[PDB]
């Protein structure tokens, strides 16, 4: 009815329809400690919350007031609960609600509490006909944004609703091939439907990724989706990797490509490969050039690997003390 | 502008 | 030598860390080019000023900014009103990291507003007369601790408290953060602090928490919210320090969230960022740097040979420097990144990740490492509570003087 930012708002304490209602001031104590000097609207506002919460008044005017409550602060959890309380109690049209939730989401993207109450109400309606169109609104100003991420996931997952999701996310690695929360959920997709067990389909994504890698060698994201989908069945259980990695040295050099081959040199280390000292002392260049030059600010990461490579791969290493 | 978590 | 610059991020060579974008522009990249932008005018102040460096820790606002804040705050915090106990929390730690003393009349203080914000139902709300919330909860019992009084031990109802953690237990293993909440991977975290500080752990309580949590470390080979989502320093933080209380550390695979969280430090601002291609912010100084400590801790434990006997596995030199001279606020207080205002959460986990940076140990190993003058060093915290060791230590030592609730 009337909203907080209106020019003719006015607070509760001065509404007519509220005058059998006595407020209940905030209670601070004796001598407060990080007591908030609250604007008047504020204190108004939440003077009256807490006195429709205490008589747990469940009337058409308590849940008008937690609209405010909410504008005022909405991270403020036991508002929105009273609110639920409310909007099961009275029976109110859960549609609506959708269409209010889905404006506070807009303006206040980065809070939990108005998610979560979104879920609530997907999950109470059973409808998640308006999710992804919704989120993808929300992403389109916030590409990153964790919660919408995460909502998505939900959604997806809980109603089944796969089949565009990896469309989706090729248009977001095309719009920036460098949003980890999009190669995130990538692995979501693939992880949930074909797998990537598939060998057409790890394949692909190889392919596809090594391809970004070379337009943008030094993203990061791309590097790290490589790892993370081949280091499960161990890197030197392919062994063209390796060399076509070495072949990108000339022209796409980056630390991110000097210490994939660390990895690969490291997992060959660990299922005995051939010539066992030769890989070992290539791996130690390698993290001595990271530690020295190429990566320095992980210095202390980079000589902790070429100490524990040395520790269990050197020639001496399985050779008794007394030899 | 500033950091939420929770 | 004289031509030597003793500062990590203002020697020459660091100018080759900038951003290399390979001529292919992204929303990414070019956010990330204009913190460099403004966090190299910091490091080159100095010499465009043609003064020599100095790093001063401006304790004396810090001080003037906690101590009033602690008492008073302005509508800003209005946003924080359903938050009070992080408040407490964030200052008093704070006030302890910068060891200042916490006068008597203050600590009864607080144990008495903190009294108020508790449930009746158990654990704490986030002010007076709120639903009880595993985050309030969590910062209040650390304040608690942080007084370390009696007065102050006596205020947390434990019989309540286990009743509360109970009711929010899910079948999966998981938590929700209130009763009708959201559920991720802080609510194991503040579940299994406030019950391990309280001693309240029952042989129930956590089953099926650790596989939960494990199920949330992923490709990244750090920890997302819940099982599927992105890696990120918050929630990576809360799982390690969960499951290193529930003594599961070894449920992750520990190697792929070491080289996950060490490349989370920025090559040129030396700071941490949050998640893989996103930006640098000091408050991470704590929730990314202060995974080292609980990794070198969990493979030590494991008998790691490699493990050095001096230093966390992270450039601490360049976490201090991207602190002192990028996230203090001249009117005190410390802050996000430059261009961004203070607030008590960056002023306490600014000066939490300081502290980390500074104080190495291993068990009897003990080296420090201060930068700029030497009254910069900080109080030590503990990586897994943060508080002070000392305050975790008579806190537990306490409670186990308490029977766990029902026996
Ligand atoms: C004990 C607690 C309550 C720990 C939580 C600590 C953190 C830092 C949680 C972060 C949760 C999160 C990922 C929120 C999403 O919004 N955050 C950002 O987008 C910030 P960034 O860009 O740095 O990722
Ligand atoms: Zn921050």
């Amino acid at each position: 009815f009337l909203s907080l930012d209106s020019p003719t708002y006015v607070l509760y304490r001065d509404r007519a329809e509220w005058a059998d209602i006595d407020p209940v001031p905030q209670n601070d104590g004796p001598s407060p400690v990080v007591q908030i000097i609250y604007s008047e609207k504020f204190r108004d506002v939440y003077d009256y919350f807490r006195a429709v919460l205490q008589r747990d008044e469940r009337s058409e005017r308590a849940f008008k007031l937690t609209r405010d409550a909410i504008e005022l602060n909405a991270a403020n959890y036991t508002v929105w609960h009273f609110r639920r309380v409310l909007l099961r109690s009275l029976q109110k049209d859960l549609q609506e609600e959708m269409n209010y939730i889905i404006a506070i989401i807009e303006e206040q993207p980065k809070n939990y509490q108005v998610w979560h109450h979104r879920r609530v109400l997907v999950e109470w309606l059973k409808d998640p006909s308006q999710e992804l169109e919704f989120i993808a609104d929300i992403l389109n100003q916030d590409a990153k944004n964790y919660h919408a991420w995460q909502h998505r996931q939900w959604v997806i997952q809980e109603f089944r609703l796969w089949d565009n999701e990896l469309q989706y996310v090729d248009q977001l690695l095309k719009e920036d091939v460098r949003n980890n929360s999009v190669w995130n959920q990538r692995h979501f997709v693939i992880s949930n439907t074909t797998g990537y067990s598939d060998r057409a389909v790890l394949e692909r994504e190889v392919q596809y990724t090594l391809e970004m890698i070379k337009l943008v060698p030094h993203n990061e994201s791309a590097w790290n989706y490589l790892k993370g989908i081949l280091q499960d069945r161990g890197l030197s259980r392919y062994p063209n990797l390796l060399n076509q990695l070495l072949d990108l040295q000339p022209s796409h050099s980056s630390p991110y490509l000097i210490a994939f081959l660390v990895d690969i040199y490291e997992d060959m280390l660990e299922n005995q490969c051939d010539n066992k000292e030769d890989i070992l002392n290539k791996a130690l260049e390698l993290c001595e050039i990271l530690a020295k030059e190429k990566d320095t600010i992980r210095k202390e990461y980079w000589r902790y690997i070429g100490r524990s490579l040395q520790s269990k791969h050197s020639r001496e290493s399985d050779i008794p003390a007394s030899v | 502008t500033k950091c939420v978590i929770f | 030598p004289v031509w030597s610059e003793p500062l990590y991020s203002l020697r020459p060579e660091h100018a080759r860390e900038r951003l290399q974008d390979d001529s292919v522009e992204t929303v990414t990249s070019i956010e990330q080019a204009k913190v460099e932008e403004k966090i190299q005018e910091v490091f080159s102040s100095y010499k465009f000023n043609h003064l020599v460096p100095r790093l001063v820790l401006q304790r004396e606002k810090h001080f003037h900014y906690l101590k009033r804040g602690l008492r008073q705050l302005t509508d800003a915090y209005e946003c924080l009103d359903a938050s009070r106990p992080w408040l407490c929390y964030w200052i008093l730690h704070s006030l302890e990291l910068l060891d200042e003393p916490i006068p008597q009349i203050v600590a009864t203080d607080v144990c008495q507003f903190l009294e108020l914000c508790q449930s009746p139902d158990g654990g704490f709300g986030g002010g007076p007369g709120q639903y009880p919330h595993l985050a309030p909860t969590y910062a209040a019992v650390n304040a608690l601790c942080i007084i370390g009084t009696e007065e102050a031990y006596n205020v947390i109802n434990r019989e309540k408290l286990l009743q509360y953690l109970y009711s929010l237990k899910q079948p999966d293993g998981s938590f929700l953060m209130h009763v009708g909440g959201e559920v991720d991977v802080r609510s194991a975290y503040c579940a299994a602090s406030v019950a391990s500080l309280t001693n309240i752990i029952t042989p129930d309580l956590f089953e099926g928490t650790a596989e939960w949590i494990a199920r949330c470390q992923n490709w990244e080979g750090g920890i997302g919210g819940v099982p599927g989502m992105e890696a990120h320093g918050g929630y990576t933080f809360c799982g390690l320090a969960a499951l290193v209380i529930l003594k599961k550390e070894r449920s992750l695979n520990l190697k792929s969230l070491l080289q996950w969280v060490t490349s989370r430090q920025m090559r040129f601002e030396g700071g941490f960022q949050g998640r893989c291609n996103k930006l640098v912010d000091g408050c991470y100084s704590f929730w990314q740097a202060g995974l080292l400590p609980l990794l070198h801790r969990a493979l030590h434990a494991q008998g790691d040979p490699a493990l050095s006997m001096s230093h966390w596995m992270f450039h601490q030199q360049a976490l201090q420097e991207y602190i002192l001279m990028c996230c203090q606020c001249p009117a005190g207080g410390l802050l996000d990144k430059p261009g961004k205002s203070r607030d008590f959460y960056h002023t306490c986990y600014c000066l939490s990740g300081l502290s980390i940076a500074q104080h190495f140990g291993s068990g009897a190993m003990l080296h420090d490492v201060v930068m700029g003058v030497p009254e910069n060093v900080l109080q030590p915290t503990h990586p897994v509570y943060n508080i002070g060791p000392d305050k975790v230590i008579q806190a537990t030592t306490h409670f186990l003087q308490k029977p766990v609730p029902g026996f």
